């Protein structure tokens, strides 16, 4: 089942500053009170991060190129964002990865979905509307896991697809800021190391409708892209990353 | 199918297991064998694919729950988490020290003493110095001029060999 | 010391000759608790099997399989492994199994 | 910075020792910087190289 949503308001996507966000733990190694230099796929400091809104009539679900890695930021309340879609052509010609969190449980599937042009979730005021794909023919991997999930929550995710291994780094932050990204430091802990082994070049996030036509709940998300660079990471006496230096930002940090 | 049938006409349940290996990451393996953890001994450890040789002792370093190994400045694994019981163990290298021989002239005597540098005396006329463990030299309370230098204010001489 | 200095006479002094290394005494191979075994009980001990024209296929994946509870089971009349040695199944790792 | 002359000597000695231990992590063009990985992964005719 697919439904075109035709009551959108045309508006260009916004842009804002990354500040010192997008940092994650590069490995599973404890380090204490030391400075460690790493050359990994990182998000640059103070970079141009793309801003999309869901407000009521704005309903931002475009389909974006994956590049070498994706930082996803979510200034979220009442859980509108439910999952993501990864693939190359997003049809049954290729094989695609689906990540959802509905009202009960977290589902990870690798199938050849015939995706809708406008896929979404829907909550009736209870969640009773599922329009993501019309078919699923050759499913090669299934994984059922724990629940991952004024704006009250900051949900930061980093997706990488290296050597057939799809790394999900995640962080949940209690925030109380109204509109933009908070300015601060928060290292992303590794959440899921996922054995898919497929080509991913394009992704699309999943929103949820509210029915009482449809209504979009208040949410905002941010898309940034990872590039290979070096950070100098600081590890405290408790082994928690508190600060980092982008070596290619300015000559002082160099 | 009747139960009164002979063998060869009776039903047979068949399961055919086909192990296929595509170049996606492999997730079907056998049972990983484990053995009892032995501490305070120089053993060859293999923890989750990280192998080495060391003495595994108890650690006061409190790891975060997603972290498994620990590295120093020189990127050598000196801390690790046991996967069976979530405890932290500080790997320490199986002890090494210089073996120095303190002797007078062979025209004088053939008696020698052995210095194990930076080595405790409990794991090797036995005397513990800051330079190391000295075996074969009688420690005296009297002070003389330094004849053969040992280090850290300790000197050896021949009169037997005294330190 | 005589062998180190290449002389049969050694002068008075301290001479570093060799190195004392403690040697390995055991092998310790601690691994995680053997959890999430593959559901072979729902395949082999199933109540209702299929017919051979419509044979059932279960894709055993994302789990760990103890093959030597099958090879040491007295019930099986025929156990023929063709491409692989039977006892080597607990060591080889495969991407997935089809039952 | 009154005692900087001693501190430079101490820092240079510690930095030289640190760089000497950092040189063990380089493979120098080989397949790995660990000897045990080479002894476990290869036959002796290539392992000697
Ligand atoms: C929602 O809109 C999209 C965009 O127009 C529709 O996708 C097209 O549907 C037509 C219908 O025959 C096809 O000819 C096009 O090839 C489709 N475009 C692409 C890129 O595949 C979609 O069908 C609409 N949804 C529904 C339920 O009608
Ligand atoms: C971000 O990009 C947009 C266009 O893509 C540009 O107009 C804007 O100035 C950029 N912001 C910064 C801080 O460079
Ligand atoms: C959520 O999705 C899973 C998998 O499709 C399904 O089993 C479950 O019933 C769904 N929950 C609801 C409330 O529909
Ligand atoms: C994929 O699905 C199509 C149709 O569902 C089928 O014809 C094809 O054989 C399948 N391929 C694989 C590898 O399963
Ligand atoms: C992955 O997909 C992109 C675009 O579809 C293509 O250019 C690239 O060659 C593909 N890579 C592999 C390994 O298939
Ligand atoms: C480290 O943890 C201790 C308690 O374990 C706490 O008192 C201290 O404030 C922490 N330091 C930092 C920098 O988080
Ligand atoms: C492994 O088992 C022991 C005892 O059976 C238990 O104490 C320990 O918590 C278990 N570890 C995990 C990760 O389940
Ligand atoms: C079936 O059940 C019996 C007895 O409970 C057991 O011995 C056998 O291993 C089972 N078969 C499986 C698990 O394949």
């Amino acid at each position: 089942q697919c439904v075109n949503l035709t009551t959108r308001t045309q508006l260009p996507p916004a842009y804002t500053n990354s500040f010192t966000r997008g940092v994650y733990y590069p490995d599973k190694v404890f380090r204490s009170s030391v400075l460690h230099s790493t050359q990994d796929l990182f998000l640059p400091f103070f970079s141009n991060v793309t801003w999309f809104h869901a407000i009521h009539k704005r309903f931002d679900n475009p389909v974006l190129p994956f590049n070498d890695g994706v930082y996803f930021a979510s200034t979220e309340k009442s859980n509108i964002i439910r999952g993501w879609i990864f693939g190359t052509t997003l049809d049954s010609k290729t094989q695609s990865l689906l990540i959802v969190n509905n009202a009960t449980n977290v589902v990870i599937k690798v199938c050849e979905f015939q995706f809708c042009n406008d896929p979404f979730l829907g909550v009736y005021y209870m969640e009773s509307e599922f329009r993501v794909y019309s078919s699923a023919n050759n499913c090669t991997f299934e994984y059922v896991s724990q629940p991952f999930l004024n704006f009250k929550n900051l949900r930061e995710f980093v997706f990488k697809n290296i050597d057939g291994y799809f790394k999900i780094y995640s962080k949940h932050t209690p925030i109380n800021l109204v509109r933009d990204l908070p300015q601060g430091f928060s290292a992303l802990e590794p959440l899921v190391d996922l054995p898919i082994g497929i080509n991913i070049t394009r992704f699309q996030t999943l929103l949820a409708l509210h029915r009482s036509g449809w209504t979009a709940g208040a949410a905002a998300y941010y898309v940034g892209y990872l590039q290979p660079r070096t950070f100098l990471l600081k590890y405290n006496e408790n082994g928690t990353i508190t600060d980092a230096v982008d070596c290619a930002l300015d000559p002082l940090s160099e | 199918f009747q139960p009164t049938y002979g063998v060869g006409y009776q039903p047979y349940r068949v399961v055919v297991l086909s192990f296929e290996l595509l170049h996606a990451p492999a997730t079907v393996c056998g049972p990983k064998k484990s053995t009892n953890l032995v501490k305070n001994k120089c053993v060859n450890f293999n923890f989750n694919g990280l192998t080495g040789t060391g003495v595994l002792t108890e650690s006061n370093k409190k790891f975060l729950p997603f972290q498994q190994f620990g590295r120093d400045i020189a990127d050598t694994t000196d801390a690790v988490r046991d996967p069976q019981t979530l405890e932290i163990l500080d790997i320490t290298p199986c002890s090494f020290g210089g073996v120095s021989v303190i002797t007078p002239g062979t025209n004088t005597s053939n008696q020698v003493a052995v210095l194990y540098q930076d080595v405790n005396c409990t794991e090797v006329n036995v005397f513990q110095t800051r330079a190391g463990c000295l075996i074969g030299a009688e420690h005296v309370n009297n002070s003389y001029e330094c004849d053969i230098p040992i280090g850290a204010g300790i000197c050896a001489s021949y009169q037997s060999i005294i330190a | 010391t005589k062998c180190t200095l290449k002389s049969f006479t050694v002068e008075k002094g301290i001479y570093q000759t060799s190195n004392f290394r403690v040697q390995p005494t055991e092998s310790i191979v601690r691994f995680p608790n053997i959890t999430n075994l593959c559901p072979f009980g729902e395949v082999f001990n199933a109540t209702r099997f299929a017919s051979v024209y419509a044979w059932n296929r279960k894709r055993i994946s994302n789990c760990v399989a103890d093959y030597s509870v099958l090879y040491n089971s007295a019930s099986f009349s025929t156990f023929k492994c063709y491409g692989v040695s039977p006892t080597k199944l607990n060591d080889l790792c495969f991407t997935n199994v089809y039952a | 910075s009154a005692l900087g002359k001693l501190q430079d000597v101490v820092n240079q000695n510690a930095q030289a020792l640190n760089t000497l231990v950092k040189q063990l992590s380089s493979n120098f063009g080989a397949i790995s910087s660990v000897l045990n990985d080479i002894l476990s992964r290869l036959d002796p005719p290539e392992a000697e190289v």
